[PDB]
RNA sequence: CUUACCUGGCCUUGACAUACUAGAAACUUUUCAGAGAUGGAUUGGUGCCUUCGGGAACCUAGAUACAGGUGCUGCAUGGCUGUCGUCAGCUCGUGUCGUGAGAUGUUGGGUUAAGUCCCGCAACGAGCGCAACCCUUUUCCUUACUUGCCAGCAUUUCGGAUGGGAACUUUAAGGAUACUGCCAGUGACAAACUGGAGGAAGGCGGGGACGACGUCAAGUCAUCAUGGCCCUUACGGCCAGGGCUACACACGUGCUACAAUGGUCGGUACAAAGGGUUGCUACACAGCGAUGUGAUGCUAAUCUCAAAAAGCCGAUCGUAGUCCGGAUUGGAGUCUGCAACUCGACUCCAUGAAGUCGGAAUCGCUAGUAAUCGCGGAUCAGAAUGCCGCGGUGAAUACGUUCCCG
């Protein structure tokens, strides 16, 4: 991918990590039954007033070597091209050709 | 057609993995990414030290990197400064204490990676490719392998049309799973582009199976 | 007294054979209660009817895995092995009948690029 | 009523049985009764990776990875047994968990 | 549709604008890009210029429009025939 | 094939009557692996014919089969015995399918009884084969 | 968001690197304007080493070499892949014949899944291909006895529930076995071939992976790398909204049906494999329902997803565009998410379209296969009729090579 896209991903990750705590606090306050309806309402308003990049749903998994946005394979953290190359070189412990 | 990777097809049959550690599914990705970074950094740093194999292990909350080299003096350093610097950088990159170990290759002409590196260096120094190929093949066969195949592909000699030329002496039984076949690939960067080099070396058939190999 | 193990299509049956009136229980159930279709009941009874010994033995049977046909086949195989263990002279008759052979047929795996084990997607020259 | 439970996990069954045999041999030498090793069911994960860089859907490599598990029980442990167990080395590629 | 236990959703910057206009009585159209905001009963009688991807189209809010999104009255695709 | 001769697949006798003919008829009736439904259909018809004439179900079925059995196909040549029976069962199931009654078993029994007197679409198709054989 | 496209709003050594010059800990609070990017005020902190004159990160300001480009060339290339095709061939060294390029060997007769093997033969010898070595399934043995198992004993709330047992199933490592081994007939008298016993399995037992010398200037500069060409206040970088989801039409690949071998209702059986700590959830309550609340176990042969479905027994529908079919539309909702208008999935009430087995033509499949029934996973906040796997039930037909294709 392009350097701009990789840096965009990095910036979004940093923003999510920075705003993680307050988002959880507001969500718990919203879910609190004992809290007043007004408390929940201003909690919801503050949550909506949080920055957009703080939301984890805007993060997209990218290959750790090239930045490819397709074919991610969460377990290895690499896209399919690099996974094929590295597995066939033998640098992934335990992975072998499968036949049954 | 296309051929399977000679090491990949034997990774569980007669060959050992280059990485030997266990990790839970949460930590597997981080461990693998740090291992790949370590491999790339070492390859960049030890370009002129004749390094073929790097083995990474994580025994217990630490790391052990074994480097197979034909230039142990250059790798070690004048008084051991280089190895301690390498340990510092590896620990910094890997987040855990790291131990570097050196394994000295005594027969460099039977190592596939070193032959490919030498051929690529000659091609970049613009010796004629057929002389380079024949010299390398003869040197390995004199060294004592039972077979070697060398292939070069690209704009050979600067021609506008690329082509592929190969040369083989001896025996290369690629379809035998129990055969011991070392494989290597390399790039030569010349003014007219990239030339690819591939080397196969056959060193006899391993008997007893993976039980003998002691995985 | 005598023991037998039967296998058919991922189904395994343990059979305990003794001498008695003819009682037959499967998984603490009667034969008619366990098997709903008549052919499954007939397959289980085939060896004793062939030997004409439906009344001299008592059977204790457990079975796991597979479907109704596989379980009936496994029970038949287990009964045959139990009879063979009880008396070796009965082996030629059961082997001629075909009960001693373990049927090794099994489901073939799905294959890459195909809809099933052998079925291929529709293809067109046009 | 002290019982020691040892759980072994690996990606390589030859390694895992080698480690289990070594542990059992050491425990028997120290003079304690042991039970096992017991082989737990193996985990198998498979992946399908496209081989061509652009378009060949039927051209895939199938890879697999296996996780092997072993369970070992130590009963009536002598005093030397425990200190021997921490003196025992750790081999790369095998993970050991001890419960008292 | 949005779950009833959460209430309707209105963008804060648009809500402030309509509240200020209604506290005042300005007839100036409110220019907005918030096609996703829900039309509330306070919106009736106002002119809102909703972005449609290329332009801002004016919409006059009536009683019958309460309960709809602002974007339903600003089509985004152009088609006249083949 | 081209080079080999493939042996015919031997089918097991019916577990209730020990009749390979009945087993083959059941296999012809069965659709998409539903053996139980076909077994019920065939056994119901066998019991129905037994009540409506007290005759042995197996013998009555063989006699009707031999009645509805053709002798020639189509170029005239002598049809091998297995294909005769295979073609007779197909006619007997196809024609039985087109009657109007509550269950398939009752239709099958009814047309078995009808064919036992030579009255049925299967026998009519047999006479058609006779005519077009006289044509050649 | 992805996003590479459009509209509009912004930045210019740049979101990112190295090299130079100066100043600052970095960070942190509260707001205001704005659609946001941004811009302006506003708090606390001001840190770590130190031969301590400064240094380590980190940030800000200036300067230019430069960065940056999913811009072009797959007809300049590396790497990777498809295809003929799992087709059976492709070669080399001595000796002979030919002025010569070359030939012989590698041909001829049988046979085989195979240049697989046996005979003759100016030939005598070798390598890569085929086969075998690797994985899985079928029979048995040894080791191992928990979280898995329960034959015998005992207690039971009748639930392996509890003492207990190591027998059986299973789990999973290591082994044994099958080799024309034995008999009969044939073929040449060889290679072989046919029939029989024993054996779980008989002649290659079944499936997978493995794809020779080469062809197509085949595919990919948008995974990546790379020669050359081009842009540099823009073909680079940031943001909000829109589009990739359009719709007189044509084609390919699928799903669901046109019903009685069926639809609906009540009762009642039998799997395999896989997933689960930002997760899967026993049980109770509320709701017609999707779901909500409380609560329990589980880092898992221990708890859970989880109800298998077709099947069996009973009742009803009686050939009707129907108690078949389930498109479309109206009205209410639930959940994920900052946000379901363009443009999500699912639930309830109402509506109830085409469709009566489909021309010329054309496709898949030789056995646990076709057909039919359900179950799981990768991607993933949510979003499969696709893809990759798992088991249940379980057929028909092969006379033969005369024509079609390779």
């Amino acid at each position: 991918a392009k350097k701009g896209m990789i840096n965009r991903e990095l910036k979004r990750e940093k923003t999510v990590a920075k705003y993680a705590a307050k988002r959880a606090e507001l969500k718990a306050t919203i879910a609190n039954v004992n809290a007043s309806d007004e408390e929940r309402f201003e909690a919801m308003l503050k949550l909506q007033a949080l920055p957009r990049n703080a939301s984890p749903v805007r993060l997209r998994n990218r290959c750790g070597l090239t930045g490819r946005p397709h074919g991610y394979f969460r377990k290895f953290g690499l896209s399919r091209n690099k996974l094929r190359d590295t597995v066939m070189q033998g640098d992934v412990p335990g992975v072998v050709k499968a036949s049954w | 057609g296309q051929k399977v990777h000679p090491i990949g097809i034997r990774l569980g049959v007669v060959k050992r993995h280059n990485a030997n550690w266990y990790a839970n599914p949460k930590q597997y990705a981080e461990y693998l990414l740090k291992d790949l970074q370590v491999r790339e950094f070492l390859t960049k740093k030890l370009k002129n030290a004749m390094v073929s194999n790097i083995l990474i292990e994580r025994p217990s909350g630490a790391a052990k990197v074994t480097i197979s080299t034909a230039r142990p003096g250059i790798v070690i350093g004048k008084k051991g400064e280089d190895i301690e610097k390498l340990q510092r950088e590896l620990t910094n990159i890997m987040g855990v204490p790291a131990q570097v170990s050196i394994n000295e290759i005594d027969r460099p002409d039977l190592d596939a990676r070193l032959v490919a590196e030498a051929i690529a260096s000659q091609l970049e120094k613009r010796v004629m490719f057929r002389r380079a190929m024949k010299r390398a093949v003869q040197n390995t066969m004199r060294a004592g392998a039972k077979g070697i195949k060398v292939e070069v592909s690209g704009r050979l000699g600067g021609a506008e049309i690329a082509r592929t030329e190969w040369y083989r002496e001896g025996r290369v039984p690629l379809h035998t799973l129990r055969a011991d076949i070392d494989y290597a690939t390399m790039r030569a960067e010349t003014t007219y582009g990239t030339i690819g080099v591939k080397v196969w070396i056959f060193r006899g058939e391993i008997l007893g199976g993976m039980k003998q190999v002691m995985n | 007294t005598n023991y037998g193990t039967g296998r058919r299509k991922t189904a395994t049956a343990r059979v305990f054979l003794s001498a008695g009136t003819g009682k037959l229980v499967i998984n603490n159930r009667t034969l008619e209660q366990y098997f709903g279709r008549e052919t499954a009941r007939m397959v289980v009874r085939q060896p004793l009817e062939l030997l004409e010994a439906t009344e001299k033995y008592d059977l204790y049977i457990t079975v796991k895995g597979g479907g109704i046909g596989g379980q009936a086949g496994a029970i038949r195989h287990g009964i045959t092995r139990a009879l063979i263990a009880a008396d070796e002279t009965l082996k030629p008759v059961l082997r001629q009948a075909g009960f001693v052979t373990r049927d090794a047929r099994e489901v073939e795996r799905k294959k890459l690029g195909l809809r099933k084990a052998r079925k291929r997607p529709q293809f067109s020259k046009r | 009523n002290q019982r020691i439970r040892i759980r072994l996990k690996s990606f390589d069954h030859r390694l895992i049985d080698q480690s289990a045999q070594e542990i059992v041999e050491t425990a028997k030498r120290t003079g304690a009764q042991v039970c096992g090793p017991i082989p737990m069911p193996t985990r198998i994960e498979r992946f399908n990776v496209l081989t061509s860089p652009h378009v060949n859907k039927d051209a895939r490599d199938q890879y697999e990875i296996r996780t092997y598990k072993r369970l070992i029980d130590i009963v009536q442990p002598t005093d030397k047994t425990v200190d021997a167990l921490m003196k025992l080395d750790l081999a790369a590629g095998v993970d050991v968990q001890i419960a008292l | 549709p949005r779950s009833l236990k959460k209430g309707p959703f209105v963008d804060a910057h648009l809500f402030a604008k309509v509240e200020a206009a209604v506290a005042s009585n300005s007839r100036k159209p409110i220019k907005t890009w918030s096609r996703r905001s829900m039309i509330l009963p306070d919106f009736v009688g106002l002119t809102i210029s909703v972005h449609n991807g290329r332009n801002h189209v004016p919409v006059i809010v009536t009683e019958h429009m309460v309960g709809h999104k602002l974007g339903e009255f600003a089509p985004t695709r152009t088609y006249r025939g083949h | 094939p081209r080079r080999r001769v493939v042996a015919a697949r031997e089918i097991l006798p019916d577990p209730k009557f020990s009749s390979q003919t009945i087993a083959k008829f059941m296999n012809h009736v069965m659709q998409d692996g539903k053996k139980s439904i076909a077994e019920s259909i065939v056994y119901g018809a066998l019991e129905r014919v037994q009540e409506k004439n007290k005759v042995d179900p197996v013998e009555f079925f063989e006699t009707t089969l031999e009645k509805v059995r053709p002798m020639v196909e189509v170029v005239p040549m002598e049809v091998r015995p297995s294909r005769r029976t295979a073609l007779a069962m197909r006619w007997l199931v196809d024609a039985a399918a087109k009657r109007s009654e509550k269950t398939m078993a009752l239709r099958l029994a009814g047309e078995l009884l009808d064919a036992a007197e030579g009255k049925g679409a299967a026998i009519k198709k047999r006479e058609d084969v006779h005519r077009m054989a006289e044509a050649n």
